[PDB]
């Protein structure tokens, strides 16, 4: 297996398909409005990887985080605390 | 020729380590059109030695986990908190797709053998695993994002994100509990 | 069955950077027959919708207004 | 190469006219085996100018209609009577397969853009439309019946049936409201 | 993408498959008895194109009938009124 | 589950030209499990079953007695 | 060419006999991709003369049995006991896969014509019948087991098993009631 | 065509048993097996030998007599020899 | 949903030769969502699981301990 990234800038009318379990992220290059249609929708739950609320990484106990990440439990924990916003954030460089 | 028979050799080994292994059985309809009705299912087997941990990861499929031998600790991570389960030889539990989870062999002398029945739906017959940890076999899927996206998201300088959670740490996905 | 608007219910995520409206098969009979989910995404220029993934749903995203830089990670 | 990306160019145009257009996106599993779970769905986009009418027709598939821009009048015909609905930007509604219907853009300045998500079941991945009106592109499906069958059915001389509803009238399926 | 007709005379024991949304009509060449098995049956509704009752074409308002058909709204309306029967009619030439 | 007759209920269409009996999965438990619909068609010689179409069901018609001239319109 | 038409000739004959016949219709998607949605269904027709019996057997598929002409006695065998049904022209009944059963035409002058709609699920588009009786066409499936398995099972000397229920008795699967 | 699929399974080996297909197995040693059945709803197990839940034993004498080479009574007795049910002594 | 044991309920078949534990989707919510059935088979050396067949379920048997001589009859 080989991890891969699919990046692309979408214009009005363009479509992107996002498979379940695939991590995704997107930035509004201009004021953005999108419509999504999800299939196999029943019981879908959204898991976040960054931000403050609903961040699954934040739920991993320090002992194990320490073992799964190169940094230390405390270090990992702090890093996940810097971002105060949730879901949508300021994507400025 | 017996198309209904699947010997141990027909198990592709996904990851071997001196602490344990994870194997995946070939698709049931790989060599025969007689098992089309089993095309959505894959069988996996997991074996680990005493005091070992399978790093957290989420699967893209539904898993029916069954403890064949040994004892195990199962932690299911929710975005809200988490649930811990103590599994005994013979116990079974369903793990829903997308739920990150890790497995522990708490025993000090007995091994852990687990049968995983996967029910696929995203890509029929295909089961994928997403590991949060960077290893030799594969880097952390978080690393696939650009530097800008990561910095904005975590709101921290990149090289600090890199050394705290993206840097190749463990050897494999199965490590040993201290 | 009558028409229903995507923004008829309060958003499930609201910020200074964006909003996300969502109607699931659990809250709408028409949709539960189709096992489909619909959502309307509104973001302010510069806003980033942080890395996340859906456990079971495969979402078809349509760009209606504006440009979006999306980063999808697969195996 | 990105198999999950579908640019506007990948939209086959089903019918262009100076009043509007109807486009159909290629099958999701056309160029890739990575989206087999989406093979039963097709995406269509409809665009029309002010004071336009899409002639009555029924689809063989279930449609999830979604107003992307503009305002619209949707009329669903039943063998019993009919239902009229006024759709605003952001409104959605399901149209059950086999239901004859027609769409109107009442506004006098603003265009109408509608996204049609089709759920196919008769012929997976295939969506068909049956137009009651004869046009250049295609003749009314009522004309495919024999002269004897039509005469008996409507109980009227053929050449009268022909000029009243079978004769090629409109230029296209999208006309303008008087 | 073209219109096509499938005509055939059926004898005892013969079978014809009628797909959903496909307009169909049949005349009894002799005293007839047929059995039908419909799949994907839930919620099936039969729409008629001729006859008096359950004729969907008769539900189209005159303004729009006029635009969808070569004839005029009134003319179209009358034509749909000649057949007084429903469902089954006299198929004599 | 016991046997049920096709003509056990009143016909849904009755004429001087023909009758149509229909049992849907909504009205019969055994049938709703299979998502099947069953119907009996009886027509007098010369009778014509006017042009119509089913919205969802694909029907497999069987000629039990007599001969029938069927005209099916399709879009390939 | 009409892909939706299936004449009597397109019925493969599974078993003719001077007392009746059993025929199976070719797969609906055999010669065309236009009927993929009917790939899980098979049509069977059964015709027998007066005072005849179709030897007990079970099918791997669900059956919707419909009496087209005549009168019939249907017996469904359960491991617990059995159910007897008297079917009249027009009667229909579902026989769940795996249920052994036998059919009888009790009438003394009128033939019996039955339509069998099979819903397959083990092997799509394929329907198999397991007959308990050994005939020329095929031996009893009980005979496919080794001598030791049979002896231990029935707890009886083999040659006694063979002559009591494995020995080729009947000519065909359709015999006549005494 | 009728066909038999025999095989000796060792630890870790897997065999798939389709529905409606008759099966039987003997424990060559003390045996423990785990099974996973799909399309499980409403599954009913029918036995061909043994005393309890033996579908052959439910067939009336008149018809048994017609389906088997032996006679109704004979067939009936033969199905009465095995006193056990489900699992039996597999000794030769 | 919590963990459940295969031997949590009384076996459905118990002998001097063997036991069979079975959990069906009817008796376990987690399993009914998946339409799966689980069972544990325990037999003493020399014991024979008589010829039988499942009406609807396709079972994937796994050898966990010991050796088994299985005979499967099919029609192809």
């Amino acid at each position: 297996m080989q991890l891969r990234r699919y990046a692309a800038t979408l214009s009005e009318g363009d479509i992107i398909v996002i498979p379940s379990s695939f991590p995704v992220a997107l930035k509004a290059a201009s004021d953005l409005n999108m419509v999504g249609i999800g299939v196999n929708a029943e019981n879908n739950e959204r898991n976040f990887l960054a931000g403050h609320k609903e961040n699954v990484i934040r739920q991993i106990p320090r002992q194990v985080s320490d073992l799964t990440f190169p940094g230390s439990g405390e270090e990992v924990e702090e890093l996940l605390e810097n971002q105060k916003e949730s879901y949508f954030v300021d994507g400025q460089p | 020729n017996n198309p209904y028979l699947f010997r141990s050799n027909k198990f592709l080994t996904l990851f071997k380590n001196q602490h344990g292994s994870l194997r995946l059985l070939q698709r049931f309809n790989e060599d025969t059109e007689k098992l089309e009705n089993l095309r959505d299912y894959r069988v996996l087997e997991y074996c680990s030695k005493p005091n070992t941990l399978l790093l957290p990861h989420h699967s893209d499929s539904d898993l029916l986990v069954l403890v064949l031998e040994g004892q195990a600790i199962l932690v299911l991570v929710n975005p809200d908190g988490r649930d811990t389960y103590k599994l005994d030889q013979g116990d079974a539990i369903k793990i829903q797709a997308g739920t990150p989870f890790y497995l522990i062999n708490p025993d000090n002398n007995q091994n852990l053998r687990i049968l995983k029945f996967a029910i696929t739906f995203r890509r029929p017959g295909t089961v994928e695993d997403f590991f949060l940890s960077s290893t030799k076999r594969l880097p952390s899927y978080l690393s696939a994002f650009s530097k800008n996206f990561l910095e904005a998201s975590y709101d921290s300088p990149y090289d600090e994100i890199e050394q705290t959670l993206l840097q190749e740490e463990q050897e494999g996905v199965i490590v040993k509990m201290p | 069955d009558k028409p229903f608007n995507l923004r008829s219910r309060d958003p499930i995520y609201s910020n200074n950077y964006g909003k996300l409206y969502e109607i699931t098969p659990e809250k709408n009979s028409q949709l539960r027959d189709l096992d489909i989910l619909l959502n309307c995404l509104q973001m302010n220029e510069g806003a980033l919708f942080v890395p996340h993934y859906n456990s079971r749903a495969t979402v078809i995203l349509v760009a209606n207004e504006g440009r979006a830089e999306v980063e999808l990670v697969g195996l």
